[PDB]
């Protein structure tokens, strides 16, 4: 039910930051040169 | 032991065993639902005064699902629906239709079963119509019993009111405190930008080493919770007031907030012309039984009967064989069926009076959907109203910021400040001490060990057997007594 | 198990989905929602929003990594795939999730721009940062299926019959992979229970 | 195991039973009663080494005696004279009755069984002497255990000669006893100022006398005891130094040179030199008692003579060879006879060392006496010095009082005043203190409630939280609380009117 | 013979010598040097003994004061029996009672005339006169008279001098009659070891 | 002989005398009277 809805959840909330993920440019680099096959992509496959 | 007391809600019999009271209220929706189709959200229905029961454990808890409970609740199986039967006779027309003494004579001389006749067959015939009458008095029973059902739904549908009442009172508030919301949250919303912008102007190095730089302290404010906003506070309030339109306002927002104050009240609850008819159909069950207890045997007398008819022992006894001499028990073997059928019309009477009152019970049941999963909606609407004034004054301690900081570092300050002056001059005042306790002190205490039998005995000699009390010689704390590892400059 | 099939070639799209829930999709309280709302005060509720305009922005940034990571090395092996998926014609089944692919270079750039640009403010939230709890702010999903439940079950009446329930499929769609980011033991499981309920609603919807 | 003493100052050697061997020296002087005066009053009763004990000790806590162990009595108790026992044995005329029945009782030789049995009776008198040798083997013992408790005297004199020392050092210290009186009449003189310090006494104290005028606290302690003099006890002071004259130190030196001379032990030694020859006499009684053995033999031979009057059918040369055995027998008895001889001379010079021994014991309590009374006398000298000593020290020590309980007083005084005014200041301050405790803790309160109303500040603020430390705040208590009564200060005052020692006392 | 009286009379020549000891203690004890000894004492000892020594004077006339009422107490008794008649009769001692009767008079009167200023003397320090606790006025001057015989003997033991066991006994038989006194007391047998001395020193004497 | 015991014999063993001698003057004057008796029975003797 709506009812039973609102009885699992009428509204719950919602729920050391500066290297605990850090190394974004890394990966953001490596998708950077990657993005060459698709680039390229002289036949679809 | 189970109860012989039927299920009202269904007005009609049915079993279980007698250990069920263990087994919770949702798991006797699921008894009744094995058949009947019951659900674990099935109807309205509440317990006590219009509220839910501890349905999670043995529901005996809440005294439900016991030996003594049969089956009783809003009724959702037929909107003031049913299929009332009606008794069926035809059988007592075969023995009206063969109204006579046997042929296994046939006609023969009287000596022929001179101490026999059909006596049993119309004895079984008027037992068995007397059985028909107590099964009419055991439905008009089931009916009455149904009816004392519907009294319970009626009473339960008062309870609602209640809850429906108290819901409105927070409604007054969720109108009237909604209506004093109109300024509060509006402010709440006002004011927080502001309060944030101030916090974040002297964000303390202090602030940027507690954690242990700079950063946005109403955003530090904010992120301090992941989800908390440097004004989710004034966002929220806002957002009420945008809640808060005339609609909501309206004396039925929720169609409940009039439908209790028209239907469940307001001369329109019906169930006060409710319980005398019930009272009224028990009388019309109590006068049938009156007139149909032992009717059958009083129609047919077979006992005395066949005594009557061995002193009869007519010559001629040739027309004997017809209901002429059979009397008030060929009688009856006629009368059965028309008792049958007028049991059978006060009976349907019952079932048909019980599907009106279901239906006035539907009738009450729309302002009850109204309530009951409708109104509710406004129910928590308004627990969310109280939310958002607890949120306003959570926004006030946002609001608490501007003044708060500067006083926190006013008085850390100046309480650091006297806490080092009374420090160091409590040292220097205790270093003056010892110094004394020392000079005059020490100096004595050495003159007195050496006075160690300086008399024959202490007394003889006895004056400053020791020195002053030398407390409050030692060193002071630590200044502002460690305090957290804010440090006030960094707050400067 | 089709992830050489049609049941993995369509995640592509689920993957987009769960972007777009931040991307142009940052939540708030000021939303109004239900038949209607007064807009007296809207002005300041928006105000209150837009205070944080990119602070939102860096959170979205933080919840697309989530997938942007796996992205990377789904650009890298873009070339060289393998997969035996049926009814299809010169590898469109395969298309039909590289074309989606082929934005995972751009889903990176947004990744990063959601955030990247005020980089100078980065660093003073990355004073804060530093000190800071870290936060995978792709935990917003599971706000967002509470959200679907809450508007499904709650709105403001006098709305249609149909009710949006296939937002609320889509919310229950989430365990294609809304739970990339870090959490505690089983609140994956927590979210997906709240998916659950946001699917009860929209078949109630 | 435990046995009874040699009666050593007269020798008597003998065992005793099995009680003794746990049974106290008590229990040993009641064994000395058990059959004789032993338990009278003595010398001293000693072990080897020495002991000179007493009947207090349990058996173990002397040193043990036994028939094969040194324990005994060396003590005027028995024989405080010359006592010599003479020779309990009978004397061997028997033999020479004897030495008549073999050179004529022999006759009418043609009995030879008579022959054999005087042969025989011969024979008993051999083992007769044997017994008698070995009597005189006890002798022996008896002039070892002589010289053992001879030894053990020694011993006690010089423990005796231990006390001597003893006495030297109090002589050491008499004389010292004797410097030390130098000074100690000016410490007597310098005591009787100090006894007129006494008289004006503290004219009043802390409460006066506090029950703890003309009767002097200082004099009314100085009677304050019982049993003994007040003022450096002059009286009793020139009598115990009369007490230690220079006169007594020449009669005690007499006494120590006497001593010397009580140890001269000339007379020991060269009995031992005679005892030593004595020795050897009993070396040469052993060999009597070997001659004495041959004897034996002879009657081993004898033996021969009734053994071959039996039985041999052979001729008359039988008969006659018991003739030549007879004086081949009587022979033995002659060599018997100088045994015997050498015999009863040995005991003789036994009784002879056991006089000499008498005469010895005699010296030997004598300086047990004449030593030993001179030598606790001595003792009592000593510990005179001791009082003689501590008296003294008593008496400056009242001396110093005079100038020291006085200025002890005189000190408290202006200690308790001075200290009421500290304690009136650390107050003050501690006062102050507690109203800054009190403006601290309402700014807590005030700011606090406010804090109750800031924002968030548990992360957002910080040092007022609490406040610094009130501790400490309480007042003093006060300086020299306990201290005796304040009309220490009108004796303070009243130290001029006492003026016997004013400058001492301030 | 030997009744009442008789041993009243033995008591009362043991009270006249201790009174005589009391009488060198009334500010006249001498002759104590005997031998050469410390002559220096002529100035010293003087004002050691006598400068502030009046305690003992007191303490000797209050003895007076206790043997008069001693001579009264036993006179109470043996008086009253002797009228009533239960002894012998045979023999004078009654003039020689009447004698010990008329010292016991001097002796009060004696103690009465002391009294005379030894009330302003006890006024001296009065709450100090107080508080002695136990005390005993034959043990007062038996002190002094015990020493003396220490000093005597001390010249005996060593020969210094010579006398008899009776110099003592003055004093230590004086305690040892009318034993009463000291029987029956914290301090019972006050002379017992002096009494035990003189029984062996009896043959040197 | 004497000197054992000599040696024992070194100090003599000890034993509100303000407020008995205050009330001694009753028992002295008690004494007086006694002796007044002893008196009269001396001349009586």
């Amino acid at each position: 039910d709506l009812g039973t809805f609102y009885r699992e959840f009428q509204n719950p909330p919602q729920l050391s930051m500066a290297e605990d993920l850090d190394s974004l440019p890394e990966k953001l680099a490596v998708h950077e040169k990657n993005v060459r096959e698709f680039d390229a992509f002289v036949e679809t496959l | 032991m189970k109860l012989y007391v039927f299920l009202v809600n269904t007005g009609t019999t049915l079993t279980f065993d007698t250990e069920l009271t263990v087994q919770t209220v949702a798991d006797l929706k699921h008894a009744i639902q094995s058949k009947y189709k019951i659900a674990i959200q099935h109807q309205v229905l509440v317990v006590n005064g219009g509220e839910c029961m501890a349905a999670d454990r043995r529901v005996c808890t809440y005294s439900a699902g016991t030996d003594t409970n049969p089956i009783f609740l809003f009724n959702k199986e037929m909107i003031l629906c049913d299929r009332p039967p009606a008794i069926p006779k035809t059988t007592f027309s075969t023995e009206n239709d063969m109204e006579i003494k046997v042929e296994e004579s046939l006609m023969m001389p009287a000596v022929f079963h001179t101490v026999a006749s059909r006596t049993q067959l119309a004895l079984e015939m008027y037992e068995v119509a007397k059985k028909l009458c107590s099964f009419c008095e055991g439905l008009v029973h089931d009916e009455h019993l149904q009816h004392q059902g519907w009294a319970a739904i009626m009473a339960n549908l008062e309870d609602c009111s209640n809850s429906y009442q108290k819901l409105l009172f927070k409604f007054e508030s969720i109108y009237s405190n909604y209506l004093q919301s109109i300024e509060d949250i509006k402010l709440k919303l006002t004011h927080l930008g502001t309060a944030v912008s101030v916090m974040a102007k002297i964000p303390l190095l202090e602030c940027l080493t507690r954690h242990s730089f700079n950063v946005s302290l109403l955003d530090w404010i904010n992120v301090q919770d992941r989800p908390n906003d440097v004004e989710s506070l004034v966002r929220k309030c806002f957002d009420s007031m945008s809640r808060l339109d005339p609609r909501i306002i309206r004396p039925f927002i929720a169609e409940c907030r009039q439908t209790i104050a028209k239907l469940d009240n307001q001369n329109m609850k019906a169930i006060k012309g409710l319980e005398d008819r019930l009272y009224a159909l028990d009388q019309m069950i109590a006068s049938c039984g009156r007139l149909v207890n032992e009717q059958k045997e009083l129609a047919q007398g077979f006992l005395a009967n066949q005594k009557r008819a061995e002193n009869l022992k007519d010559a001629s006894v040739l027309p004997d064989l017809c209901l002429s001499h059979a009397n008030q028990l060929m009688i009856m073997l006629q009368n059965h069926r028309k008792l049958l059928d007028i049991k059978q019309k006060c009976t349907t009477a019952k079932q048909e009076l019980a599907n009106n009152l279901h239906v006035r019970l539907k009738w009450c049941c729309f302002v009850m959907l109204h309530a009951d999963q409708d109104g509710e909606k406004l129910q928590a609407l308004l627990r969310l109203v109280i939310e958002l004034l607890e949120r306003v004054k959570i926004v006030e301690a946002l609001s608490t910021v501007p003044q708060m900081y500067c006083l926190a570092v006013v008085e850390v300050v100046r309480r650091k400040m006297f806490i080092k002056h009374y420090r160091e001059w409590a040292g220097a005042l205790v270093k003056d001490g010892k110094r004394l306790y020392e000079a005059e002190k020490s100096k004595r205490e050495s003159f007195g060990k050496l006075f160690r039998k300086s008399f024959l005995r202490n007394r003889l000699f006895r004056g400053l057997d020791s020195w002053p009390p030398s407390f409050c010689t030692q060193k002071p704390r630590k200044f502002d007594c460690e305090l957290p590892d804010i440090s006030l400059k960094d707050l400067q | 198990h089709t992830e050489i099939l049609r049941g993995l070639r369509f995640t592509l799209l689920f993957v987009q989905h769960v972007l777009e829930i931040a991307a142009l999709k940052g939540s708030a309280s000021e939303a109004a929602g239900g038949p209607e709302y007064q807009l007296q005060e809207s002005v300041v509720a928006d105000q209150i929003s837009l205070l944080s305009r990119e602070w939102g922005f860096a959170e979205q940034l933080v919840l697309y990594l989530k997938v942007a990571e796996l992205l990377s090395s789904g650009l890298q092996s873009a070339i060289d795939q393998i997969r035996a998926g049926k009814l299809c014609l010169s590898s469109t089944v395969k298309q039909v999730v590289r074309r989606l692919n082929e934005l995972y270079k751009a889903s990176v750039v947004s990744c990063q721009g959601l955030s990247l640009r005020l980089q100078r403010f980065f660093l003073d939230k990355q004073r804060l940062l530093d000190r800071i709890h870290s936060i995978t702010a792709e935990r917003l999903i599971f706000s967002h299926a509470v959200q679907m439940v809450q508007s499904a079950a709650l709105d403001e009446m006098f709305q249609h019959r149909e009710g949006c329930v296939p937002r609320y499929h889509k919310a229950l769609l989430l365990l294609e992979g809304l739970q990339h980011m870090l959490s505690d033991q089983a609140d994956i499981e927590n979210v997906t229970k709240c998916k659950l309920c946001i699917e009860r609603r929209l078949s109630a919807l």
